């Protein structure tokens, strides 16, 4: 239910982004389609990152796209397109898609149907692993300094290659 | 004849050379102290 | 969950009294540097200036001039409140007071400070006039910069403490206040604080005498008063992360029986109260730069000496394995 | 049935993209702007794998994808902004002259 | 603990010396003293020493870049397949670079950061080779093609360059995001992503009538993107 | 009679149970260890609650007072040992852990 | 190859993962209730 | 625990409620500047480095010294490209 | 000149020493609560293991009903094929954060 | 298969995915751990328990 | 962090010392250590000089080019004497100064 | 002692700020019976739960 409003709120956020006549507009709602992954990581417990997906895609990335969208002043005359003659090639891409790829899981991992008996009962809890509770942020921690620092450099290099081509695709130095 | 040059760019760059200075102390103190404690330790 | 909105509005409500009353202190405070009396006239010792002002600004018609993004323009100042408003969630007053005890709440603070930047820039934008535009966008500009330097500063503290959980943080300097040791951060994170508010000395859309148009310039009546109490609300709770983050929350000076009897929520305003002190002396003694010299001393500056401070406080906490 | 609604939610997500590109065909920017939708998708899915299958190597792939979509938006962004600097359009007729 | 990385020596070496480069190139080129001199041709005769060197380093250490394996082995793996693979990449990035003097001078193309770009992404390619996981494959292909990206665009004046450069974003942009999301099917249906656990989990069935189809579409998307990656029609018009 | 062994008794009764039953604590634990099934583990299981309401009952027949008092603190502070500890001398001063 | 993944070379995680068997984050839970 | 995030929500209603009475009361009586792109960018590249420094900061105590010179040649990288940055003028604002 | 650059390096030599003092009594405070749970574990799991095992024969007693007359059937049959003991699955991704 | 947990503890699956592994470093035909194999991949799903469970339910609302 | 040497494929030399210390291995350095050494500093040192003619720059080329020399150089040194010691590479004169000392 | 007058608005923000603090931290105290506990973990959490049972069974 809960996830429901919020697969609605994105379904809807995200048609805005590849449907507003305006750029900006598509912008604007992309940080909301954001927002709503961030409620689902919460649901998760993925607290970390659901506050990173805010830090990096609303609060840098999306902001660059804004400054980049807002300066270009894209007339709408350069842009605009009817989209009604595209119906039918929509709807065989998105059903073949819709029909194989939101029922994959289907197979594998089959839902447990809620019964009209109370299973909570029988969830067993294992108190030794409550101890010591680690946060989403310190198990990360333990693992991308360490066992798996060379993709976490490799990542560095990718940063450096981005700051290198803005500089040299963009800089005119008065 | 760099022993001026250093402290020319210390006088037009003082924050620059302040950062290197305390990030180098940061740098050194695990680099060099650190083993030095940890050989203390073991004898 | 039934008494959380109670607790809410205990939260909301005296906050908005308390930026009120930030606005008329911050004009005595300027007057008795200026050798003046402030607003001394509208209730007893100019006390009731602030309802004076809000009633004229609700009693004023709105304008919403006639501009192709009618939801926009009014919705910016909603969005900037929202956000000055919602971080007080996880700010702990005291032992045990605050509405949301979280542990990641320093990576929260910070996602709200780098949510602040939209409200500007879409007021900017909406509002169909070039010179509001290249203001929001100088201003957003500013406030990106100079979010680097206080994220490194969070960093420098988390290092220190080990948790993200506010109320960890203040309770990890019952041995010392972080801003003794760490008193070079301290006062960049207080100067970085300023540029981040857009405070003086750093306070472009103040700068209409200078040819440089605010953001705000087309806003009349209540969209108006929203950004300007969402900023004082902002400089209340910069004031009072620099009182939890260096100056020990809510803790006394001196672990003694006479300052323990004080409670802490005393000690957490008398220090928050200092630091809106100095926000209103630092406007009083200074002039501004420019644009390109403050955006200089974000990049040139701050970011380099907070990335060395994390260096060098890391460095030293693992060296004698002094980590919490 | 929690996993199947976050499944489909990344689903719905990544399937839009895939329709921004498709309705697009004017409009290089929006369709920039529909590969990070899908780049998000993916995330997603790594996240939801990693809490159901109870492991972490969906949480470390996810934040270094998280800077792969940051330095690919960065580069295009880069590249969008010198060809409309070129032409003074970002128009589609206006970038065809390669072709056969 | 030293010992443990002559393992990647190759590649410590030639990053560092694109480094030095880097900062080389920087220093000089913007210096009034010098008067802007152009860089391309130093740093590119630099950088194909830096090749040569590192050519020399990978094949004369043959057996050390198999030492500590299992401490590698969630990161990446060395054999002879990936020794000889490396030698002939580096050879052939060394014959490019040689091919470039005359276009450095003549034209006068004097970015210098185009060496820089060409190593990084030889870097990238290097690390390709020994990827042996899905996260380690990807993050190598992604620095290649974002140096790709850049190096496609560096007439940045002209309408052809910065065309290719679009189209090749865009449409490489895409295919990535395809090849990652076969990458979060494969992982979420097998719960590895290790080369040799996925040997392990996928041999012996195949289809055996109960197949994955979250195995299925995982490589199948993945090998859209591989198809992307080497041109193969249908999936070939940005080449 | 017998207190209701809630989180509060048994929090502030820590360290006396510690110091009183660690042989059935240490078997119940290498029993899970080898086997998390709960009903293969059921008798190390009553070892050890009996070892821990026989402790509990001795614990309030000997200082009443000091245990009630430590155990309301402890529930009043959500078992916080530092918010306790006038009480938690007391009720160690009159019940030595021994 | 007939088996190939019996080959020691393919057989990596078996060597490695016994040697931070009792690293913190990979440790079974009444591991610590006993050291 | 994501319990304490739910007053979090309660107050964002409660704040957006507030936000509209104020507001609605009164209802009832083309030159681009390609440095902010640049300035965009670099936002971008430290904003990661924050990121990355969250975990690291609160796991420092159990990575030890692996983990604090792997971070440190990150740094390294990262401070290498804003040295070109800073020689190439990125940031100058005149 | 050199007053304030000897009293700021001061400061944060002797500051910085007293930051690390203060994080070993900090967790000398965390291990004493630590401690406190681990030695009221085995009591708090023997509890649940009762329970547990009690819901579990109330429900195999109701499968055992509901399955009757369905041929081919075995009540509480393990899908494992290493009979080795899992605790039922539930079927919500993160039941123990909320 | 990797053994990291989300909680800091080993994997929920990591002891079935170690049983099958190593049962295939010695088993020259993989036939031979297909029912380790097959607890691993139910350990990560849960397909058989639900499908027994949905039986179950299947049953009630038929009986009903 | 745990830590292993252990190679894919076996040292087919006698293994002096499996895992040599930093010092040890610079330490171990032979004289046709030191000519690959200085040889390849040498070249470098050589290339940076004539590339660096044409910008102007000889001096400071001369400079990064030795620089790129002595890293490339001394790993390339200390690759053959570690691999000596560890057994990887024939190794007769690390096996005679080991049957003495 | 004129400035006294420009201690009074500090003087209510700080009382301001005490009540935020204050008021919410009473309302929870008479809600919950106890004062809120910080850092509230997963143990705390089974603790208050499986209490519930312990006291209301009994
Ligand atoms: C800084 C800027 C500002 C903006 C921003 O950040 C950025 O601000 C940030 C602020 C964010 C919000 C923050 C907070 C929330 C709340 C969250 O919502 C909690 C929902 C969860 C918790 O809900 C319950 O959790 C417990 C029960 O689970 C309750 O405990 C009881 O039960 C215990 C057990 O008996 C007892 O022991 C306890 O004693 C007893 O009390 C507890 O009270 C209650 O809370 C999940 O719950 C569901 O999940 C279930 C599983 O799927 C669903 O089950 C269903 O499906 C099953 C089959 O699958 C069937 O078997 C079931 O029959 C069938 O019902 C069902 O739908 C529902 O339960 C939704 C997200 C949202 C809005 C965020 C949005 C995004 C932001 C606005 C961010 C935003 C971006
Ligand atoms: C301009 C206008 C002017 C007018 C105006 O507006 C502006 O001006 C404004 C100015 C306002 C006043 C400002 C301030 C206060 C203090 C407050 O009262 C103290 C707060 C209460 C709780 O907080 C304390 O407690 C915390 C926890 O210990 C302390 O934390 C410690 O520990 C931390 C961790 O180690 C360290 O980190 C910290 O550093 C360390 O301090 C925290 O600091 C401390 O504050 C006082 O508690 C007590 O009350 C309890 C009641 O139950 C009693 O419990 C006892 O009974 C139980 C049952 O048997 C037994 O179970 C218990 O065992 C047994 O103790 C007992 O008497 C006693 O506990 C009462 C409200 C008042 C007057 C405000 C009124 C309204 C105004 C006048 C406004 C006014 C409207
Ligand atoms: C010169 O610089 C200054 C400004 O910027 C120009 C100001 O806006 C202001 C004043 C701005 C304000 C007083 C805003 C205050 C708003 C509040 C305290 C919250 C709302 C208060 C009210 C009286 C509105 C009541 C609304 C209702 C629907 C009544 C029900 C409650 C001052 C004093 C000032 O000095
Ligand atoms: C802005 C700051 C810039 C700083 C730049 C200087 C430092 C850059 C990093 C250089 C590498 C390390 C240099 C420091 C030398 C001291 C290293 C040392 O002290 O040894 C420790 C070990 O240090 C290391 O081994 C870490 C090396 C860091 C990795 C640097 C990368 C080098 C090449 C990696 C190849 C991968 C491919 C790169 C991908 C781009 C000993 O630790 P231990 O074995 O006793 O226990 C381990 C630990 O305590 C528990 O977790
Ligand atoms: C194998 C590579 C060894 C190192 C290569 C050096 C890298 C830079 C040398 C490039 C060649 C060069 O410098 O060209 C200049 C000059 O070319 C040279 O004289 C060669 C420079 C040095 C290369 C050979 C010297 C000895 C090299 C031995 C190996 C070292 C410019 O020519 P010009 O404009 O003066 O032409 C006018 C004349 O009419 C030409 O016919
Ligand atoms: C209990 C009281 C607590 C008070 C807390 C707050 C303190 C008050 C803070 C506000 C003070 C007034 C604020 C208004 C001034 C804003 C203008 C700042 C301009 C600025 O930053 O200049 C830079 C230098 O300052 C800086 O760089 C600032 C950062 C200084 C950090 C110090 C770094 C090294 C310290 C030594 C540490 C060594 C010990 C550790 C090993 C250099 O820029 P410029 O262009 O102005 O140049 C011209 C130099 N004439
Ligand atoms: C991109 C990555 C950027 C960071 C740079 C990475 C490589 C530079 C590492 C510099 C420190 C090396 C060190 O101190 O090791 C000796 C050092 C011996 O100390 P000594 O006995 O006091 O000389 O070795 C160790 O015991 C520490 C091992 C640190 C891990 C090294 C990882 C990099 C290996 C590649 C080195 C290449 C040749 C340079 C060796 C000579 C350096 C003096
Ligand atoms: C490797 C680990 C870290 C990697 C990243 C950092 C690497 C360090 C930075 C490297 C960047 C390049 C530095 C270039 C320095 C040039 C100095 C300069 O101006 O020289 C002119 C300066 C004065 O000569 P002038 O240019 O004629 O005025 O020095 C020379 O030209 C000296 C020439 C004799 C040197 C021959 C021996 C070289 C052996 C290797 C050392």
């Amino acid at each position: 239910m809960i996830l429901s409003v919020l697969s609605s709120l994105a379904l809807v956020s995200g048609l805005m982004v590849v449907r507003a006549k305006n750029p900006v507009h598509s912008v604007l709602f992309f940080i909301l389609v954001f927002c709503d992954t961030s409620g689902l990581l919460l649901l998760l417990g993925l607290d970390f990152f659901a506050m990173i997906f805010l830090v990096v895609y609303i609060g840098a990335i999306a902001v660059l796209f804004l400054f980049v969208v807002m300066m270009f002043h894209i007339q709408i005359a350069e842009i605009h397109e009817e989209v009604l003659r595209y119906l039918p090639v929509s709807g065989i891409i998105g059903l073949i898609f819709w029909w194989e790829m939101f029922f994959i899981l289907d197979n594998e991992s089959i839902p447990l149907l809620p019964t009209q008996r109370n299973t909570t009962s029988l969830r067993y809890t294992v108190y030794a692993g409550k101890v010591r509770s680690w946060t989403n942020l310190e198990t990360l921690g333990n693992l991308l300094y360490t066992y798996y620092f060379v993709w976490f450099l490799v990542s560095s290099l990718i940063l450096l290659v981005a700051m290198i081509g803005a500089i040299v695709l963009t800089m005119h130095r008065t | 004849p760099v022993m001026e040059k250093l402290r020319m760019f210390v006088a037009q760059e003082p924050v620059v050379a302040a950062s290197c200075l305390i990030g180098g102390v940061g740098l050194f103190l695990p680099a060099v102290v650190r083993p030095i404690l940890d050989s203390l330790e073991a004898s | 969950y039934i008494a959380v909105p109670a607790e809410i509005l205990g939260i909301i409500l005296p906050l908005l009294l308390g930026v009120a009353f930030l606005v008329l202190a911050e004009r005595k405070v300027m007057a008795f540097v200026q050798r003046r009396k402030g607003p001394d006239v509208v209730g007893s010792f100019g006390l009731l200036q602030p309802l004076a002002d809000g009633l004229k600004l609700i009693l004023k018609e709105p304008i919403s001039p006639s501009s192709a993004n009618f939801f926009l323009f009014r919705m910016a100042p909603v969005a900037t409140f929202m956000l000055s408003l919602v971080a007080w969630a996880v700010v702990p007053f005291d032992y045990g007071m605050v509405l949301s005890d979280l542990n990641i709440g320093l990576l929260y603070l910070f996602a709200i400070s780098s949510l602040g930047v939209y409200g500007i820039i879409i007021a900017g934008r909406s509002s169909n006039s070039k010179y509001a535009f290249l203001g929001a966008l100088r201003s957003a500009a500013q406030m990106v910069s100079y979010e680097v330097s206080i994220g490194l500063i969070l960093i420098t503290v988390l290092i220190c403490v080990g948790s993200c959980n506010l109320s960890e943080i203040v309770m990890a300097q019952k041995q010392i206040w972080f801003g003794i040791p760490l008193f070079p951060v301290l006062v960049m994170f207080f100067i970085s604080c300023l540029a981040e508010t857009n405070r003086a000395p750093f306070d472009l859309p103040e700068a209409e005498a200078e040819l440089v148009a605010g953001y705000n310039v087309e806003y009349s009546s209540m969209g108006f008063a929203l950004f300007f109490l969402g900023e004082y609300a902002n400089m209340i709770l910069m004031s009072g992360l620099c009182t939890l983050f260096f100056l020990g929350g809510w803790l006394p000076i001196l672990d003694l029986p006479i300052f323990k009897k004080i409670p802490g929520s005393i000690w957490f305003s008398i220090k928050v109260l200092f630091f809106l002190f100095l926000y209103i002396w630092v406007r009083a003694a200074f002039p501004r730069y420019r644009y390109d010299q403050l955006m200089g001393l974000g990049w040139k500056v701050f970011l380099p000496l907070s990335l060395a401070w994390v260096v060098s406080v890391s460095g030293l906490l693992v060296t004698f394995q002094w980590l919490p | 049935m929690d996993l199947i609604k976050y499944f489909t939610f990344s689903m719905i997500i990544f399937i839009l993209g895939i329709w921004g590109i498709l309705l697009n065909r004017r409009n290089i920017l929006i369709m920039l702007m529909s590969i990070e939708l899908m780049l998000l998708a993916v995330n997603l899915n790594f996240l939801v794998f990693s809490v159901s299958l109870d492991d972490m190597m969906g949480q470390v792939f996810a934040l270094l994808v998280l800077t792969v979509a940051a330095a690919e938006s960065a580069i295009g962004l880069a590249i969008f902004v010198i060809t409309f600097r070129v032409r003074g359009t970002i128009a589609v007729e206006f970038i065809n002259s390669i072709q056969g | 603990m030293f010992n443990l990385f002559l393992a990647v020596f190759p590649e410590i070496f030639i990053i560092n010396a694109t480094f030095i480069l880097l900062i080389h190139g920087v220093v000089f080129s913007t210096s009034k003293k010098y008067d802007y001199p152009p860089l391309a041709s130093n740093v590119g005769w630099l950088g194909l020493l830096s090749v040569l060197i590192t050519l020399l380093l990978l094949a004369a250490g043959a057996p050390l870049l198999t030492i500590a394996h299992l401490f590698w082995n969630n990161l990446f793996r060395r054999d002879n397949f990936t020794y000889f693979c490396q030698i002939f990449l580096l050879l052939s990035t060394a014959g490019t670079i040689s091919m470039c003097f005359d276009f450095f001078d003549q034209e006068r193309f004097d970015a210098f950061e185009f060496i820089v770009l060409i190593l990084l992404s030889t870097c990238g390619m290097l690390f390709m080779i020994s990827a042996y996981d899905l996260i380690a494959m990807y993050l190598a292909i992604e620095l290649q093609s974002l140096c790709f990206y850049v190096i496609a665009a560096s007439k940045r004046k002209s309408e052809f360059s910065t065309e290719a450069g679009l189209k090749y974003l865009i449409l490489g942009a895409f295919s990535s995001g395809i090849l990652l999301f076969g990458c979060s099917m494969i992982y979420g249906s097998t719960g590895a992503t290790h080369f040799d656990q996925l040997a392990k989990i996928l041999t012996g069935y195949e289809i055996t009538g109960a197949r994955s189809s979250g195995i299925f579409m995982g490589i199948l998307f993945i090998a859209v993107g591989f198809l992307f990656k080497i041109t193969a029609v249908p999936f070939h018009m940005w080449a | 009679g017998n207190p209701i062994p809630t989180s509060a008794v048994l929090t502030a009764s820590a360290k006396h149970i510690g110091m009183r039953c660690m042989p059935e604590n240490v078997a119940f634990l290498k029993c899970k260890k080898n086997d998390p099934n709960p009903e293969k583990c059921l008798d190390k299981g009553r070892d050890v609650t009996r070892c821990v309401l026989g402790l509990l009952k001795d614990l309030h027949q000997k200082c009443q007072k000091e245990m009630d008092d430590y155990v309301g603190c402890m529930y009043y502070y959500t078992n916080e040992f530092d918010l306790c500890r006038k009480e938690q001398e007391a009720f160690e001063k009159v019940c030595p852990l021994k | 190859p007939y088996g190939f993944w019996t080959f020691e070379r393919h057989n990596a995680q078996l060597r490695w993962d016994p040697q931070i068997s009792q690293v913190a984050g990979r440790r079974d839970p009444y591991d610590d209730l006993l050291e | 625990m994501m319990l304490e995030f739910a007053p979090i929500f309660i107050y964002l209603v409660i704040s957006l409620l507030v936000s509209l009475i104020l507001l609605g009361v009164p209802f009832l009586f083309s030159r681009f500047d390609i440095r902010f792109y640049l300035v965009s960018i670099l936002f971008l590249i430290f904003d990661l480095e924050v990121t990355f420094f969250f975990p690291w900061a609160v796991s420092l105590n159990k990575i030890d010294l692996f983990g604090f010179w792997s971070m440190m040649a990150f740094l390294f990288i990262l401070t290498i490209g804003f040295l070109y940055e800073w020689k190439r003028g990125a940031l100058d604002w005149e | 000149a050199m007053a304030m650059f000897l009293a700021v390096s001061g400061a944060f030599a002797w500051g910085m020493y007293q930051v690390g003092q203060g994080n070993k009594i900090r967790r000398a405070l965390k291990e004493e609560k630590y401690a406190a749970r681990r030695t009221i574990l085995p009591i708090l799991q023997a509890e649940e293991d009762e329970r547990f095992v009690s819901e579990w024969k109330k429900y195999l007693e109701y499968e055992a009903d509901v399955m009757k007359d369905v041929p081919g059937w075995k009540v509480g049959e393990n899908v494992y094929n290493s009979g080795r003991w899992m605790p039922p699955a539930t079927g919500e991704l993160r039941p123990d954060v909320w | 298969a990797s053994g990291w947990g989300i909680t800091g503890n080993k994997g929920r699956c990591y002891d079935f995915w170690m049983d099958f592994s190593e049962c295939m470093s010695h088993c020259r035909e993989p036939k031979d751990c297909t029912l380790l194999r097959e607890d691993y991949l139910e350990c990560l799903h849960h397909s058989k328990e639900f499908q027994r469970r949905n039986r179950i339910y299947k049953e009630e609302q038929r009986k009903l | 962090m745990n830590t292993d040497i252990t190679a894919l494929e076996k040292a087919q030399y006698p293994v002096v010392d499996r895992n040599p210390a930093f010092t040890k291995v610079v330490g171990n350095f032979s004289t046709l250590d030191y000519l690959r050494f200085s040889t390849i500093t040498g070249i470098s040192v050589t290339v940076g000089y004539l590339s660096g003619i044409k910008p102007g720059i000889k001096g400071p080329s001369m400079v990064t080019g030795g620089l790129i020399g002595l890293m490339g150089g001394f790993m390339y040194a200390y690759q053959n004497s570690a691999g000596r010691l560890m057994g990887f590479f024939p190794n007769d004169g690390e096996v005679a100064s080991y049957q003495k000392r | 002692l004129v400035w006294l007058e420009a201690m009074l608005p500090l003087g209510i923000i700080g009382g301001m700020l005490c009540i935020m603090g204050n008021s919410q931290y009473y309302i929870h105290k008479a809600y919950h019976g106890r004062p809120k506990h910080i850092g509230h973990d997963e143990w705390d959490v089974a603790m208050e739960r499986r209490d519930k049972k312990v006291v209301e069974k009994a």
